[PDB]
């Protein structure tokens, strides 16, 4: 009767029956992608009934296939969802460094300093936005027909 | 989905994916899978800690990537909450790549022109830069060194002698890796974009959870004056099929209308008469075709919850 | 736009919308003055004197 | 789109989608994790009720006909509301439609016509008075049919051409005007004229009259089809 066991009418055997029956790369593949929610499947109970989750996450991981939270106090792999981009890495740390050191400009301005640039600006200036008796015997009778 | 919109979304993916760790991609991807999605409800789906979604929030809100609403929402059953929701608002964040993407190869370009300049001098003691227009004007009298101003000792070369094939390498990488926003950037000038709100960006919502907390809906104040920086963007058909019965039945009816459209029209009887000597006005068959049908069988046979609501 | 009644509270200057109940309140900042005032065209702040 | 969306039922919430492909239509509401189900045809529905646009809930319940069943969803934005609300009406306009139909509801030559039994007795069965002939001549009297035919040959011919000839071909859906609430008139005779004309109004016919749906909502979506334009 309980729902973490699985009954095998076949042998007559009981048998634990994980969350996710996966045992494969290819199966974790198509689970993923499957999520309806971006909750990402825990890899605690990945991990229960698999005997190698962390070697195939983490070959998934370098393939860029699916996108894996990592713990704080020791590596290990949290939760991980479906990587619907594309590569996890294609950027340099050369370059990375420097998008931190580019400082945008104002909001307002910013349209305005593209503009100059020469580039189209896809957006404009909040400013610009314009937000844009007698006869008193039939007291009811009487029907408003203003309109036609 | 508009062919348009998957563009801007793979625009933004590449981008954070790219130029962002990895819990950003986790936080907005699931802004962009999602519509305006509630902070606790973001905090479940990622099961991440305050302190571990304040930096991503906050850094994906400076490069303007994710929008924030503020608003005011009245549960029923439950104190209030002044609730915040997360969106993506693409006109804005393609103009912060856009702005981003060239600055950062203007950098290089200049670094490139700057490193062909002559390299210039340095003091070993005060670590002062000296050009070589500067330099040339601070020399000893004996005419073979240069001298500091403030330390009096000979001047040191200074370095980046070889990097003028090392600057060009690193600007001939960084066009070859952004190609892909290039490219997505001049299909996005092809088609223009609609700017995103919070209502409108509520349209595509998927809810997260069976019960959240978070009311996903906009109830703005009536008759509301006041205006925030940047929260202003800009029959039945019915048919009939008539058969042999129902065309005889019909001419009848308009028949009727007509001698009632008549009589609509008819003058009054006291009209028609001349009213001069009437007082003054003051208060079988049956039987035979059955033989026949059974005659005729046998000459074939020898031949052959109370709410206010409306109707719609 | 309809503009608001400001008034000094402390350090900050905060503005009030007067609604078509009571008058909605707001915190005006100061990035939001700095980013008004430098879009005051060159003859319009030259008649306030300056 | 205006077959999907997200929507709150009983204080869940899920996404709401109109399936129309499957005859009858019905309304499937599935929740976030799938945890709970609901499924309601669309031709038990009486009446479509929604909130009035000046009232800032957003609510859309649909009422089914008999303690008349009722189901409740809440909508996030209007225009997600409003395009569901328009689809939803169609469905049950057409099907309230069609429930109250449902409630409501050569051979000229003197050889082959003294052969063609059929149309002897089809003309004799009409004619009352050639029946006191044929009774007394033939039943009692024993003439054979066929001398009796003999001097009769006009007498077939013409009831035959009555039933035997019919009108020259037009421009049929032209003649059909639609004349909100629009009504039109049909009858078997442009039935038959539009197949003639448009084979492939036949075809789309014959295919789907006794299979999927009446011909009212046949005819119903044809007209409100592109097709019916094009
Ligand atoms: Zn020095």
């Amino acid at each position: 009767k309980l729902d973490r066991i699985e009954f095998d009418p076949k042998k007559g055997t009981f048998k634990y029956l994980s969350t996710y029956d996966v045992h494969s790369p290819s199966e974790l593949l198509k689970l993923l992608r499957s999520q309806v929610t971006f909750k990402g499947i825990s890899c605690k109970d990945l991990k229960d009934g698999w005997p190698q989750c962390d070697e195939t996450i983490n070959q998934l991981e370098e393939d860029s296939k699916i996108l894996v939270l990592r713990t704080k106090k020791d590596k290990t792999p949290r939760y991980v969802w479906y990587n619907s981009g594309g590569n996890l890495k294609c950027i340099d740390e050369e370059f990375v460094k420097m998008w931190e050191n580019v400082q945008l400009p104002q909001f307002a301005e910013l349209p305005r300093k593209l503009q100059d640039l020469g580039l189209k600006p896809a957006s404009v200036d909040p400013a610009t936005i314009k937000r844009q008796i007698t006869n008193t015997h039939m007291t009811g009778i009487l029907k408003d027909y203003s309109h036609r | 989905d508009r062919p348009i919109d998957d563009i801007v979304k793979n625009l933004l993916k590449f981008v954070v994916r790219g130029f962002y760790g990895g819990s950003f991609v986790l936080v907005l991807d699931a802004i962009l899978f999602h519509s305006v999605l509630a902070e606790d409800d973001l905090k479940q789906l990622l099961s991440i800690n305050k302190t571990e979604l304040g930096p991503l929030i906050a850094r994906l809100r400076s490069d303007r990537l994710i929008s924030i609403h503020k608003q005011r929402e009245y549960p029923p059953n439950s104190k209030s909450v002044e609730r915040v929701y997360y969106y993506v608002k693409y006109p804005h964040a393609i103009d912060a790549i856009k702005w981003k993407v060239h600055q950062v190869v203007q950098r290089l370009k200049d670094d490139l022109d700057k490193n062909s300049e002559p390299n210039g001098y340095m003091c070993p003691i005060c670590l002062t830069k000296y050009t070589q227009l500067e330099a040339v004007q601070l020399l000893n009298f004996d005419r073979t060194e240069f001298l500091c101003s403030l330390c009096d000792e000979p001047l040191v070369e200074d370095d980046s002698g070889k990097k003028n094939k090392e600057k060009q390498d690193k600007l001939n990488r960084l066009m070859d890796q952004i190609q892909p926003i290039i490219d997505s950037l001049k299909k996005i000038d092809d088609s223009r974009i609609e700017e995103n709100t919070f209502e409108i960006a509520l349209a595509r919502l998927i809810p997260p959870q069976n019960q959240s907390h978070a009311a996903y809906t906009y109830n703005p104040k009536k008759g509301s004056t006041m205006f925030r920086p940047g929260d202003s963007a800009p029959a039945t058909l019915h048919i009939n099929i008539t058969t042999a019965s129902d065309e005889v039945a019909q001419r009848e009816l308009q028949e009727r209308q007509a001698e009632e459209k008549r009589k609509q029209n008819a003058v009054p009887e006291w009209h028609k008469q001349s009213t001069i000597g009437k007082t003054a006005l003051g208060r079988e068959e049956r039987e035979n075709e059955k033989t026949l049908n059974d005659y005729y069988a046998a000459l074939a046979k020898k031949q052959a919850l109370e709410d206010e609501f409306e109707d719609v | 736009n309809t503009q608001p009644t400001i008034r000094k509270d402390g350090l900050k200057l905060v503005g009030s919308w007067k609604k078509d109940d009571e008058p909605e309140l707001r915190v005006l900042s100061t990035e939001e003055i700095l980013n008004i005032f430098k879009h005051i065209s060159v003859k319009d702040f030259t008649s306030l004197g300056f | 789109m205006s077959h999907s969306g997200a929507a709150i039922f009983e204080k869940v919430s899920g996404i709401i989608a109109i399936n129309e492909d499957v005859s009858p239509a019905e309304l499937t509401w599935r929740s976030t994790d799938g945890d709970k189900v609901h499924t309601v045809v669309l031709s038990t529905i009486d009446k479509l009720q929604a909130t009035p646009a000046s009232s800032e809930k957003m609510m859309l319940r649909l009422i089914g006909k008999v303690k008349p069943q009722r189901h409740m969803f809440s909508f996030n934005n209007r225009t997600v509301m409003d395009n569901i609300k328009m689809t939803l009406q169609q469905i049950i306009s057409r099907y309230k439609d069609a429930d109250i139909y449902e409630e409501k509801r050569d051979s000229l030559s003197k050889e082959k016509l003294l052969t063609n039994l059929k149309l002897q007795q089809s003309l004799l069965k009409g004619n009352k008075v050639l029946m006191k002939v044929f009774q007394e001549t033939v039943i009692n009297a024993g003439l054979p049919p066929s001398e009796f035919w003999s001097t009769r040959i006009p007498l077939l011919r013409a009831f035959a051409l009555s039933t035997s000839q019919k009108v020259g071909p037009y421009n049929v859906l032209s003649t059909i005007k639609p004349v909100n609430k629009v009504n039109v008139n049909l009858s078997r005779e442009k039935i038959l004229n539009i197949f003639e004309n448009y084979p492939i109004v036949k075809k789309a016919y014959t295919d789907n009259v006794p299979k999927n749906f009446k011909e009212p909502e046949f005819w119903a979506r044809f007209f409100s089809s592109k097709l019916f334009r094009k």
